[PDB]
């Protein structure tokens, strides 16, 4: 789905026209033909590996303030800021 | 509890102190002992 | 201050960290669905668990210390 993919529409738009000329030389009226296919074979083996070079996803989309030292706080304990605490627990 | 010193404290003695510490009276104490000597070493730096 | 010492006695009360933990989990889930008063301010449904189990080991602690 295109939200999904909002460089690869390239690759999907060449193999939808070398498809649709394909099917077009295949009905309008064959080594053309076979040029085609070898150039459709070409277009859907360059986007397969691409997804390769976008196989990366598990640590780019699955996984993946400054401090002031205090003597006053307990080993236990840390300051935290007022402008940052109303955004953290906002709600 | 712990034996009076008389004698410095080496880095690899209080290394010994709190590994000590930690091994007899868990992280209960320790975790207390060891933040006020925190304080006791600021206050004599 | 103290009540982490509770914690540790808990901790020390129990055989298994990670079963206490999750029994700590299950209390507080458990307490939070049997009762659905708001119970979200200045006390939090883990101290109180942590508070009446103590309570149990005999401690005068009250609730959420």
């Amino acid at each position: 789905p295109p939200e999904l993919r909002p460089d690869i529409n390239e690759l999907y738009r060449r193999v939808i026209y070398r498809n649709n000329t394909l099917t077009d030389l295949l009905t309008t009226s064959g080594e053309l033909v076979m040029c085609q296919e070898k150039l459709v074979q070409e277009a859907v083996d360059t986007l397969l590996d691409s997804f390769s070079d976008v196989i990366g996803r598990f640590r780019e989309t699955l996984l993946g303030s400054v401090i002031v030292v205090g003597p006053s706080l307990s080993l236990h304990r840390c300051g935290l800021p007022r402008e940052i605490a109303i955004e953290l627990f906002q709600t | 509890n712990l034996v009076f010193h008389n004698k410095v404290i080496d880095g690899t003695a209080i290394k010994r102190l709190i590994s000590r510490l930690i091994d007899h009276f868990g992280m209960a104490y320790t975790s207390h002992i060891l933040d006020q000597v925190k304080t006791l070493g600021f206050q004599q730096a | 201050k103290v009540m982490t010492m509770d914690i540790e006695r808990l901790l020390l009360s129990e055989d298994n960290r990670f079963e206490f933990v999750n029994s700590v989990a299950a209390e507080a889930t458990e307490y939070v669905e049997k009762n659905r008063d708001e119970y979200g301010g200045t006390k939090k449904a883990i101290f109180h668990v942590l508070s009446n189990r103590v309570n149990d080991l005999g401690f005068d602690r009250p609730e959420a210390y």
